[PDB]
């Protein structure tokens, strides 16, 4: 019950096959010292907090308490309200809505923002072994079809 | 008193019986019987057969059947993407033995393919056939350093003893080795005499090979990655027919001194020997063959290919060589921040890598025993069972004066470390 | 000779996307010749826009009655001249090096940026041409030949050409290379006749009349100008429109038939004769 | 402390001097010297392979651009082709195509310690910049270089067997008779290591680009009968025009004095034909039609023997 609408890293990291909170995507380093990736910290009745962030090859403060998110970098603001086992939400830039479909076996969401942006992330889970992940990137204005599957089975 | 077998459905009862006549029969009933069940118990979770390995029962749960991971990936850009692996358990019916074929395959249209193909046959208790077809491309020196891409199959067996004559691993591995490699420059030319001199420029290209292995491994030591006593001894032999002849010496020895393993003393010796068995002089012996020097893994104190006879500014490895190494590791005195893997590490390392000019064993054991490169430094260690994270402050006392020195703080990653 | 020219446009005119298909159509419109006639006696032009056809993928073909296809406007004008004066004539035996030379060098240098305004300029390929090929396909395809011939013309453009500083450098380095490419065919031009009309002028024409008749089209005829002046560009252009307002009365067009539709179900037949 | 930093290395011996003794005799053995200086001033082309001309003995290259190249540097530095039965002369190596990031062939590898490598697209720019004032020369170098290029190529990928295509693009050595089993591993080469060979020389002079159907078509494993016919096609409209750029270069050869860069180019695409063993339908052609142009090309090529 956090996710940060995860577009991010979540449905663009299944587009390949690669090779207080300390988040961390620390690919590796070098034999002198490097990073290659990210380092994020944070900081009552509400839930708040302040964070920072360093990549390589940002300030910011939290609120949070449906739920409401806030960020106020050098800006996000999204929400999350609960409907039924189907879900909604909200976010903002300074512009996108969420369609979370938590049900179980079948778990689901998509994505709209106000633009050429669609991103529907399927995921099917049509037996207790095997799942399958469709991951539609639908961009209709920049024409681009950057979809993706898959599958996963254990016997 | 007795053994009774539970599950054991995945294999065969009658080649169930020759890992049980093997060990928990012929065993006088109190005399090793206690350790012969627990040889048993890792010698069959290491054949994949045993997932989760009076009256002595065995508690034996099957690994899996199918594990396939397959899936594709569109771009639109003509970008298309598919990989797939399955870690397939094939039926002991219809073949006869315990069998574990292995599928990874990566199709990428704007990455290099993968085919890594295993077999993993058991034919004893002591005997692992695993025939190995691959097709796989990795980079040699650095990611713009050089391409290298090998296609072709390969046969192996292995041998483990379980009873010796005296833990004492010991194991035999034989292989043989069909392989056509292709060698490719991927350094630019801005970056314009490094793996562009007149030595790298000839090995690049195609070749076909046919080589014929051995290693002996005779490991006594109480842990294989944070030791505390003794020894090791890993003997390897190579032999292209014809082509060329390579043998490995790799010494070890570990030993502490104070209550719970304080101070740990470690030592090291590795050395080699690489003849050109090809008829006065001529096929050259490939570049991925021989012997290379320096870096995190090896003597520390330099960069990774760091030391050895250079054309310009690229390492052409050694006909021959010699490395050692000491260590000292503290267990970190301040006051509970012990018993924890996180040691104060001093070393000193050092060697010399050299091309002998095939004559004789006279004048190379004349050539390794005259300037060698050595270092030392102090750091701080990490010894997990399966990873050794290090962080020195290196110091080169000697060195040549083309060694790529690194003389500042120095991260090592890996398993093994000389 | 007995063929069926296949092009890219619609109705009654070739589409502003194939620069080979607008000098194709101005090629058999301008055979008025006795001899010249002669090879294009009976060749059927066929608006089909369907690339299938093609033995290489690019729809001037000239599948002419044996499966026998040459494909591309020079190669299809090589052709008709190997079958064998006001408006389109015939080189002599001794310039037929030259006149080759001339198509080759518009096909492989000017074409190759006509190609580049036509797909990689953002302002021309968003407002313009992403739109055009909306008419000349059916309903599935409307998605995919604008993006792949988007992604041909980067591949054989990023050797000379390549956020406001990032792309006026890209248009600095086209014009240069446009302001090289005109003047090198302009002085090699100019060792034939200059008063006819060849093979190689209708190819280089078709190239000035698409990158003239884009919206971004304006910024050319003033930087054309500053390097060959107004004395030139209103020569050309009033060759170009000369030919645009011709009568269709030589085309001998036709209907594509139902083979060379490029329908649903006429393209996944063709492509399961692919494998 | 940082003073002491600066002298920890507390001796540096001399470099190190031995050498493998096995490499430096293969890169003997492909190394061709240009006859006729300090150590940095002296460059080295890397070349597929060198066939031995019949007539003046020479080593020259068996690409036609590998060959331009080469009699453009005899020019350019007045040096004499090598000889093939092999003091700080220039060099002629056979290099593999993998010597580069690239992955195309011919190279130039410019001094010693400061060592410039020139990639193809940048010798070929080189040579192209030499012509450039010339309006009417660039039109014909650039015919030369797209026509009769891809002409060239296509026949010697599916024409020519590939006995014939890895004696022209490979550093491989040649079969000969099969007596010892590494003769068998050495044949066993050819036969693998064919279509990789083949898909390297089809990225160029942008191959790939002017034919996308061809080159597709050739990674593949089995390929059909539809496929087979547009090649087919495609291969005899590209030899049809290219009949028709060689009968027009016939009244192009008259020279008057050292030959021009469009002179080197048209006899080093004759001197690479007339060495094809196999009838191809270009040396069926220049053999007997174009017999001015055979003997053209050996008049251009002896003001570079000796």
């Amino acid at each position: 019950q956090y996710f940060f609408t995860g577009l991010r890293a979540d449905l663009n990291k299944a587009f390949s096959m690669n090779p207080v909170n300390v988040k961390t995507l620390n690919p590796s380093f070098s034999e002198k010292g490097e990073f290659t990736g990210v380092a994020v910290a944070s900081f009552p009745q509400l839930a708040l907090g302040l964070e920072t962030l360093y990549s390589r090859t940002g300030v910011s403060y939290l609120t949070r308490y449906w739920i409401f998110s806030g960020q106020l970098q050098a800006l996000i603001a999204s929400l999350w309200r609960k409907v039924a086992n189907v879900e909604a939400g909200i976010e903002t830039t300074l512009t996108t809505i969420g369609a979370k479909y938590e049900y179980r076996q079948s778990v689901y969401r998509g994505t709209l923002d106000s633009n050429g942006k669609v991103a529907c992330f399927l995921e099917r889970k049509v037996l207790p072994t095997l799942s399958v992940l469709f991951c539609g990137e639908i961009d209709h204005f920049k024409n681009d079809t950057k979809i993706g599957c898959g599958l996963q089975f254990e016997t | 008193a007795g053994v009774v077998t539970t599950g054991t459905d995945h294999i065969d009862p009658s080649v169930l019986q020759a890992y049980l006549d093997d060990t928990i029969m012929k065993s006088i009933t109190l005399g090793q019987l206690v350790k012969n069940a627990d040889v048993l118990n890792k010698r069959l979770c290491q054949h994949h057969i045993a997932l989760n390995a009076v009256v002595s029962q065995l508690d034996i749960l099957p690994p899996k059947t199918f594990t396939a991971k397959t899936g594709t990936n569109f771009g639109n850009d003509n970008d298309a993407e598919a990989y797939l692996q399955f870690e397939k358990l094939i039926d002991k019916k219809y073949l006869k033995l315990p069998t574990r074929v292995n599928l990874e395959i990566l199709r990428g249209t704007k990455i290099h393919s993968s085919f890594l193909f295993n077999s993993y046959s058991s034919l004893s208790p002591q005997s692992i056939l695993n025939l190995k077809v691959f097709s796989q491309f990795y980079n040699w020196n650095t990611n713009k350093g050089l391409d290298i891409g090998q296609r072709g199959a390969r046969l192996s067996l292995r041998y483990e003893p379980l009873f010796l004559h005296k833990s004492p691993t010991l194991f035999h591995e034989w292989f043989l080795e069909t392989c056509w490699r292709s060698t490719k420059i991927c350094s630019q030319g801005t970056s314009a005499p490094y793996m562009y001199s007149g030595t790298m420029l000839s090995q690049a290209g195609d070749q076909l090979r046919t080589i014929l292995g051995h290693t002996f491994v005779l490991d006594k030591r109480d842990h294989i990655m944070c030791p505390t006593k003794g020894s090791m001894l890993k003997w390897s032999n190579e032999l292209s027919p014809g082509k060329h002849l390579k043998t490995q010496l790799e010494l070890n020895s570990v030993k502490s001194w104070m209550n719970d393993d304080f101070i740990t003393f470690s030592t090291t010796i590795k050395t080699g020997y690489l003849k050109n068995l090809s008829s006065q002089q001529s096929l050259p012996v490939h570049i991925c063959d021989k012997f290379q020097s320096g870096g995190p893994s090896d003597i520390r104190g330099f960069q990774t290919f760091g030391l050895g006879p250079r054309d310009l500014y690229d390492a052409v490895g050694g006909d021959a060589f010699v490395s050692y190494g000491l260590s000292v590791f503290s267990r970190l005195p301040w006051k509970k921040v012990e018993k924890s893997n996180f040691r104060l590490h001093w070393f000193f390392n050092g060697g010399k890598l050299v091309n002998h000019d095939n004559t004789s064993l006279g004048n190379c054991i004349g050539q390794l025993s005259k300037e060698h490169s050595t270092s030392t430094g102090i750091g701080l260690v990490l010894r997990h069972p399966m990873a050794r994270f290090e962080l020195n402050f290196t110091l080169p006392i000697t060195a040549h004066e083309n060694d790529l020195i690194r003389k500042g703080f120095q991260f090592g990653l890996g398993l093994a470390f000389l | 000779v007995k063929g069926s020219v296949h092009l890219w446009g619609k109705d009654g005119k070739a589409s502003l996307i194939s620069v080979d298909s607008i000098a194709l159509v101005w090629f058999i419109k301008l055979c008025t010749s006795e001899e010249a006639k002669s090879m294009v006696a009976g060749l059927q032009i066929v608006f089909s826009n369907n690339t299938d056809l093609s033995s290489d993928g690019k729809l001037p073909v000239l599948i002419l009655d044996n499966g026998t296809k040459v494909s591309g406007y020079v190669n299809i004008v090589q052709f008709l001249h190997k079958n064998i004066e006001e408006d389109l004539a015939i080189v002599r035996k001794k310039d037929r090096l030259l006149e080759y030379s001339l198509l080759n060098y518009v096909d492989v240098e000017i074409s190759r940026l006509t190609d580049y305004q036509l797909f990689l300029n953002t302002k021309n390929y968003n407002e313009y041409t992403k739109k055009l090929f909306s008419k000349l396909l059916y309903f599935p395809m409307w998605y995919n030949t604008p993006l792949q011939l988007r992604s041909q013309a980067r591949e054989n453009c990023e050797e000379i050409i390549g956020q406001e500083l990032q792309q006026v450098k890209y248009n600095l380095q086209f014009d240069n290379r446009l302001q090289s490419c005109v003047s090198n065919w302009l002085a090699a031009r100019k060792k034939l006749d200059d008063s006819v009309i060849l093979s190689s002028d209708l190819l280089f024409l078709a190239n000035l009349y698409v990158q003239l008749g884009l919206p971004d089209g304006n910024r050319i005829r003033s930087k054309l100008e500053q390097t060959f002046g107004s004395e030139l560009l209103n020569s050309m252009s009033n060759k170009i429109d000369d030919f645009v307002h011709r009568p269709s009365n030589n085309l001998e067009q036709r209907d594509p038939q139902f083979r060379e539709q490029g329908n649903v179900v006429m393209s996944l037949y063709n492509l399961a004769c692919k494998y | 402390v940082k003073r002491i930093f600066d002298t920890f290395p507390l001796q540096t011996y001399a470099a190190q001097t031995d050498k493998d003794e096995a490499v430096a005799l293969e890169i003997q053995r492909r190394s061709y010297t240009f006859t006729e200086l300090t150590v940095e001033g002296t460059y080295k082309l890397g070349v597929y392979n060198v066939f031995l001309e019949a007539n003046t003995g020479a080593a020259l290259a068996t690409d036609p651009w590998c060959l331009f190249v080469q009699l453009a540097l005899c020019q350019k530095n007045g040096l004499v082709l090598p000889t093939h039965s092999q003091t700080c002369n220039h060099e002629m190596l056979v290099l593999s195509r993998l010597s580069n990031p690239d992955e195309a062939l011919p190279i130039l590898v410019e001094g010693y310690k400061k060592r410039i490598i020139r990639s193809t697209v940048a010798i070929s720019e080189i040579m192209r910049s030499r012509i450039l004032d010339d309006a009417e020369q660039l039109m014909y170098y650039t015919l030369l270089d797209t026509v009769l290029y891809d002409c060239w190529i296509t026949q010697i990928i599916f024409c020519a067997s590939d006995a014939q295509f890895m004696e022209l693009y490979s550093c491989q050595k040649l079969s000969g008779s099969i007596v010892t089993p590494l003769d068998v591993e050495n044949s066993l080469l050819q036969k693998l290591s064919a279509k990789s060979l083949k898909i390297s020389l089809t990225k160029r002079n942008k191959f790939q680009f002017r034919h996308r159907e061809i080159v597709k078509s050739m990674q593949g494993v089995y390929h059909n009968h539809h496929n087979s016919v547009n090649q087919e096609q495609v291969l005899n409209v590209l030899f049809e025009n290219s009949k028709q750029v060689l009968l027009g270069l016939k009244d192009m050869l008259k020279s008057d004095g050292q030959p021009t860069y469009l002179h080197l180019k048209i006899a080093s695409y004759i001197l690479c034909i007339t060495n094809v063993k196999e009838p191809i339908k270009l040396k069926t052609f220049v053999e007997n039609e174009c017999k001015e142009l055979v003997q053209f090309a050996q008049d251009t090529l002896k003001n570079f023997v000796q």
